């Protein structure tokens, strides 16, 4: 059977992870202390479904999943919440100093004394599976944890495992909003080393969606406690195909292969077009047209980038709930027709689809409506090299007088780590330059 | 105007490499020093001031020890004559051929004996009991910070190396408490004290080489000049001095490449953060020549703060990085390469020297 | 677990501590007889930040007390908060500096020192994982310029990749309370630049100006000032101790707030600060404690950063908040004030934000700024200090004890390369 680990790293991934066992366990019919009473109601079936959940034989419903930090603050509310019946108690803690917003304290200093037991709890996972399908690391750039913890472990799986699928969730950093000051280091040290290793980068910017749930669900002071739901609805609708029934599946190597032409531009974006909230869940249809024509919106999109200055190589469209192929394939079109959304000449087919029975659910105390139908979609464009050009210019500005350097020499980086990691983005830059050159002869 | 001499040595295949055939990587165009690495992706070119092309003894502008000391050196000496400052650092990884460059061996001599022989030499040239000579000298290190004298008899025991202290005298500028200073007229008096400081200068053992140097190291020689002005009123008062700085630096050496823990650590910490520090040091320098003026962060090392009259005003400094043309050194090499560079290294693709077998556009044209 | 230890030397260092056991007791719910009578479960789970435990379920601080006068724990010991600390920790001598730099440092401290480490190597070695050291203590005086200095020297040779957090009431402008005061300033400062991580400037002036135009106190007394002190300190460390969304810790704002190693001088403030009439007429929400905070009237420092610029700031929150507002308002503030801001730092902000707030207030903000205008402090004291080393005003009080005048021109060196590196920053091309 199909069974993947979840691996949640830092605070950003944490706090997300809680958002998403959350609906999880719904979905299945789990309660939070593991129990599952429906099915000793029913006499049968495996909703709790082992993809995510391992199952004991006194009924009990264990999920696969780890996540460390390198501080104890934020496990310890899970360890003392609502959910402390339902993880395994090793869950790492081993966190008695923070990465101080630094790579070379996540990489090096930190960066061990605590990955030999992330390796072995996973080990311990995975001889539990009768096959895998990949990981699903929930990270965010910028910080030390989710930047150099990431990366190193990202190193040492693509050794003991190897050719297993490894995709990532990660917070990237916005133009504007930013917490922190040395955000363009550490973002431009990982992703050097995360090149090379990752399969497809899903990213998402905290600046986007604080304007989605500003404009479509009428929110005017949110908080992660919101950001992180719609982030564990895009996990869900990717992972749905390994769980229910459907008439197009799709498995996690499907991602691999059609959203990442080349093995270095494989970061692509998401988002999730019916946002709404309960009162407009009325006077509105949210047919197949409606929410597939929103995902292309430039307003809609959970990355603060705009599509219209660049090329769409791939999109992935995943649709769930009461859907008809046909109206997907008319809706399709619509959107080859219309001229500011531009393909590049290299791919004339472009649209990936995937189609789903189980509807979303809701949340309880949540801010999205219950709605039949809901869309996800994943999109690999040109246009987020002008993303990576604002962190490199960030970078040089405050590189070139060799500003907060000295705290990262102090954990054990070299001066020239760097520039060999500023090569490359600007390497990296170019094959988005290189792609986008429509053909001749 | 006081500018900085960066120059660079490529050292030529060793017999290991020419027994392995370990390829070349890094090449000259006369005025460039590029590396191709073996995959023929991103080609890395820079432009230095000088370059010593060591590597094939029938190559035009072939560059032996002669020729580097000519080239770099003897301005140095020339410059200490007239009353003004000298600073020579040497940098490079382990067995880059640093030595080489800066000591030699019993034949093949460098920098060292060459500067201190043809200073000697001109010297005996300019006496006349007019004016007069005088040459004091010491040597020290720099380990986590701290200073240690290298000219100090000590047995063996624990912690023994007692670590003086910095101090900021209002004109003379930075010096040592409690630093030795020897007198010499010579060379061969020059050489035992030397052999004496590099066996308690500190090593350890790590996986470059089992004897790698650990601290950094200053051999400093400072020359009084004394004139007499014949009015039989300016008796032996016309004084001049000036200060030759030698300074061997150790390597940068990445701790991920290089699992350690504990001393290993701390010392490539202290050594990585005082290259840092040198060379913000000699891009506001080479800042201050070009006109814009700007502060030079001396005082956040024991090392600039120590060399800071010999690095600033009226003075001459020189930096000689050794590099290795072998492919099995990559990143150390381009790590040398990317920290000696006072311009902007640029980086292309090249591997389009194939077009057609030799391009042959002789035919096209 | 993170752990803190906490040195008060001198009398103001005691004086401010007193308030500081007396506002974190309050908040974890100790009473004076080092006793738990809380509400909550979260006072109890990071308890071992600032206090050990005892056997009845007692709690003692991780408080070490200096002096070298026996008035100041005295008042401690018969006082509110006195019965809690240990009084195997309380060291002092007789005879105090005499408010020379030299017999706190080199003659009558360096026969205390010796007593104070025993204390520390004790508390430490007793800790699961030591994040820092906290020391409040003032200049312009002999005991907390000499004897603190003298304790950082041999904290950091044993504890150098710990934080050294130090608190400092630095010397007014206008009005003096001690005839040597640029003497002994200079002389710390020396020691502070190059030992220290982070040091937080406090000028009782700027805490006058506070009093009278804000709070609107008619008379103001020392343990007011030190109020507001003790909550700009139980600010900065309350993400080590309770939840958050965004957390942060001491290393964490070290990194983003200093860029060069030597510029880790702050200018902190506390939001929000209001008459005892005027509660009922304020909107308390996350603006109206942002434009509190970067009011150039609500800064301890006694200095005008507009007259300068920001290298980088730190906005520490506190309660139920949205994490829109943090963003958006820090941003609002880059934008507008975009002169008063550094250009090769393109987010000059840090923010962290924590759930549970102040024992009666949904909200509160703490402020951490380093600006070059921390310039006007350092030249001042040297104008005044050439002004009497040209002449050699008070100069063989000091020389007296062991010390010579080259040691003079050094603090005055590297205090006016500072103040130039400062001023490096105030300059565009
Ligand atoms: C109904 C009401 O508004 O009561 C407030 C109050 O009137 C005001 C004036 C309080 C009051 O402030 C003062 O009276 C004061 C006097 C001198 C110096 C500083 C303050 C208050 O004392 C302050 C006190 O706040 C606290 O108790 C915090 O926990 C504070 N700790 C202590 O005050 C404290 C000290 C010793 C023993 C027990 C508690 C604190 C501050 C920072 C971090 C943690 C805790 C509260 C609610 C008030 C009073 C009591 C009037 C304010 O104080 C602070 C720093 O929050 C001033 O603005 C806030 C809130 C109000 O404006
Ligand atoms: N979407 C979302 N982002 C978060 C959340 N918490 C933190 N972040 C992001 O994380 C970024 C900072 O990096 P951190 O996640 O704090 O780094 P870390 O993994 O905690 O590592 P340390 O700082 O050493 O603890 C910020 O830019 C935030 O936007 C969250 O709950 N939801
Ligand atoms: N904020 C504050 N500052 C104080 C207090 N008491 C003394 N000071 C400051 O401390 C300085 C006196 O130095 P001090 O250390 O007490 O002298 P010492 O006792 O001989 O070491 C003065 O400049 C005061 O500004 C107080 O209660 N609050
Ligand atoms: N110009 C040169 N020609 C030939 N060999 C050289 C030259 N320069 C250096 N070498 C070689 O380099 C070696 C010195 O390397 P080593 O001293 O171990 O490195 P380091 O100088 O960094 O300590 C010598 O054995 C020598 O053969
Ligand atoms: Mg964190």
């Amino acid at each position: 059977m199909r069974e993947c680990i979840s691996i949640h790293v830092g605070q950003a991934g944490v706090q997300i992870g809680n958002a998403c066992w959350e609906l999880y366990c719904l979905e299945h019919g789990i309660q939070p202390d593991g129990q599952m009473p429906s099915d000793k109601t029913i006499g049968g079936g495996d909703d709790s479904f082992n993809t995510f959940f391992s199952e004991t034989g006194a009924g009990k419903h264990v999920p696969r999943a780890v996540f460390v930090d390198l501080e104890p603050t934020v496990i310890d509310e899970v360890r003392t919440g609502t959910y402390r019946q339902l993880f395994h108690p090793e869950q790492l803690i081993t966190g008695k100093e923070d990465a101080a917003n630094n790579y070379a304290r996540g990489h090096y200093t930190i960066g061990k004394e605590i990955i030999d037991l992330v390796l072995d709890r996973i080990r311990k996972l995975a001889d539990q599976c009768t096959g895998l399908q990949g990981f699903l690391v929930f990270h965010s750039f910028g910080g030390g944890t989710g930047s150099g913890f990431t990366s190193l472990l990202m190193e040492r799986l693509s050794v003991d495992y190897g050719k297993k699928s490894k995709l990532e969730f990660s917070i990237y950093p916005a133009p504007q909003v930013s917490t922190a000051v040395v955000e363009p280091y550490n973002s431009i040290l990982t992703t050097h080393t995360t090149l090379e290793h990752s399969d497809c980068a899903f990213m998402v910017d905290n600046e986007a969606i604080y304007d989605i749930c500003r404009r479509n669900l009428d929110i005017e002071r949110p908080t992660y406690t919101n950001l992180n739901r719609l982030i564990s609805q895009i996990v869900s609708s990717i992972t749905a195909s390994l769980r229910f029934d459907g008439a197009l599946n799709v498995d996690l190597t499907e991602f691999q292969t059609n959203l990442v032409p080349y093995p270095r531009i494989h970061f692509p974006l998401a988002t999730y077009a019916p946002v709404i909230s309960a009162e407009k869940a009325y006077h509105e249809q949210l047919s197949v047209a409606e929410i597939t024509n929103a995902c292309f919106e430039p307003a809609n999109q959970m990355v603060k980038c705009d599509p219209r200055h660049g090329k769409y190589m791939a999109c992935c469209l995943l649709y769930r709930g009461d859907v008809v192929p046909k109206d997907v394939n008319a809706a399709i079109a619509t959107i080859k027709t219309k001229r500011s959304i531009q393909f590049v000449d290299w791919c004339p087919t472009g649209f990936k689809v995937g189609i789903n029975y189980q509807p979303p659910t809701v949340v309880p105390g949540g801010d999205l409506a219950k709605v039949q139908r809901a869309v996800c979609m994943l999109s690999n464009t040109t246009a987020i090299a002008e993303a990576w050009a604002r962190l490199d210019h960030k970078f040089d500005l405050m590189y070139a007088k060799r500003a907060f350097v000295h705290w990262y020499v102090g954990e054990g980086m070299e001066e020239g780590e760097f520039s060999e990691a500023r090569e490359d983005m600007a390497a990296l830059e170019k094959d988005y330059e290189e792609v986008g050159v429509d053909s001749v002869e | 105007n006081s500018q900085v001499t960066v120059a660079v040595r490529v050292r030529p295949f060793s017999k290991r490499e020419k027994t392995e055939k370990a390829s070349q990587v890094v090449f000259t165009n006369g005025e460039e020093i590029t590396v191709e690495h073996p995959d023929m992706k991103q080609v890395y070119s820079f432009i230095y001031d000088v370059s010593f092309w060591s590597f094939d003894e029938c190559h035009p502008g072939y560059a032996s020890q002669t020729t580097v000391y000519e080239t770099l050196a003897a301005p140095l000496l020339d410059r200490a004559f007239e009353g003004y400052n000298t600073c020579l650092f040497a940098y490079g990884q382990t067995g880059s051929g640093k030595s080489y460059t800066m000591m030699g061996l019993n034949e093949e001599p460098g920098i060292i004996p060459r500067f201190c022989e043809d200073l000697f030499a001109q010297i005996a040239k300019k006496q006349t009991s007019e004016v007069s000579y005088h040459l004091e000298m010491s040597f020290f290190e720099v380990y986590n910070e701290k200073i240690h004298d290298l000219l100090v008899c000590k047995g063996e025991n624990g912690q023994r190396k007692q670590p003086l202290r910095a101090r900021e005298h209002p004109v003379s500028g930075p010096y040592v408490e409690g630093l030795s200073m020897n007198v010499v007229s010579s060379y061969s008096d020059i050489q035992s004290w030397l052999e004496l400081g590099n066996k308690q200068r500190a090593t350890a053992a790590t996986g470059m080489n089992d004897k790698s140097s650990r601290s950094h190291s200053v051999f400093t020689l400072v020359m009084t000049q004394t004139k007499t002005e014949v009015v039989e009123g300016e008796e032996h008062d016309h004084r001049i001095t000036s200060r030759i700085n030698l300074v061997d630096l150790a390597g940068s050496e990445r701790c991920s490449t290089a699992h350690s823990s504990g001393q290993r650590l701390k010392e490539g910490v202290s050594i990585n953060k005082s290259l840092l520090t040198l060379g913000k040091v000699i891009s506001a320098l080479s800042e201050q020549a070009n006109g814009k003026r700007v502060f030079i962060p001396y005082r956040e090392s024991t090392l600039t703060w120590l060399l800071k009259e010999s690095l600033g005003g009226n003075s001459k400094t020189a930096m000689i990085a050794t590099v290795s043309p072998a492919a099995s050194n990559i990143e150390e090499t381009l790590s040398t390469l990317r920290y000696a560079t006072q311009a902007r290294l640029i980086v292309n693709i090249a591997k389009v020297n194939e077009d057609m077998n030799a391009k042959l556009i002789r035919e096209l044209k | 677990m993170r752990e803190i230890v906490h040195i008060q030397a001198g009398q103001c260092g005691n004086q401010i501590g007193a308030k500081f056991w007396e506002v974190i007791s309050d908040e974890h719910g100790i009473d004076p007889t080092g006793s738990y009578h809380g509400d909550s479960d979260l006072q109890l789970e990071r308890i071992n930040v600032y206090y050990n435990e005892a056997t009845g379920n007692k709690y003692v601080p991780r408080a070490i007390l200096v002096d070298l006068e026996p008035g100041t724990m005295d008042s401690v010991r018969s006082g509110p908060f006195g019965q809690i600390f240990r009084p195997d920790n309380f060291v002092f001598g007789q005879s105090g500096a005499g408010n020379n730099w030299a017999k706190g440092h080199y003659t009558e401290g360096a026969e205390l020192v010796d007593s104070v480490l025993d204390v520390v190597r004790k508390e430490s070695e007793s800790c699961d994982c030591l994040q820092g050291f906290q020391l409040t203590h003032s200049l312009g005086g002999g005991t907390g310029s000499g004897m603190g200095t003298l304790l950082i020297s041999k904290i950091r040779e044993e504890y150098p990749d710990r934080i050294m957090n130090t608190f400092s009431v630095m010397p007014s402008p206008k009005v003096s309370d001690t005839v040597v005061e640029p003497y002994n300033a200079t002389l710390s400062v020396h020691q502070l630049v190059e030992n220290t991580d982070e040091t937080y400037c406090i000028d009782n002036e700027a805490l006058y100006d506070i009093c009278f135009r804000t709070l609107k106190l008619t008379t103001p007394t020392y343990g007011d000032l030190n109020h507001l002190v003790s909550a700009t300190m139980s600010g900065v460390t309350t993400c080590l101790r309770f939840p958050g969304q965004l957390n942060a810790d001491l290393r964490k704002l070290a990194v983003n707030m200093v860029p060069f190693p030597r510029l880790h001088f702050f200018m902190p403030g506390f939001a929000p600060l209001t008459s005892r009439g005027s509660q009922q007429y304020r909107a308390l929400t996350v603006p109206e404690l942002t434009q509190q905070m970067f009011d150039s009237k609500n800064m301890m420092a006694a200095c005008d950063p507009r007259h300068g610029r920001y290298l980088t700031v730190a906005a520490i929150f506190r309660g139920r908040m949205s994490m829109k507002e943090v963003d958006e308002q820090m941003l609002n503030v880059q934008n507008k004030n975009s002169s008063y801001f550094v250009e090769w730092i393109p987010n000059n902000v840090k923010t962290a934000v924590c759930d549970i707030p102040p024992r009666g207030l949904k909200m509160s903000a703490t402020f951490i700024g380093n600006s070059t205008a921390i310039q006007e402090l350092f030249k001042r004291i040297s104008e005044q200090f050439t002004a009497m080393f040209r002449r050699k005003a008070f100069l063989h009080w000091y020389t007296g004890e062991g010390m010579d005048e080259m040691e003079f021109t050094e603090a005055e060196s590297n205090m006016n390369d500072l103040v130039s590196e400062y001023q490096q920053y105030q300059d565009a091309t």
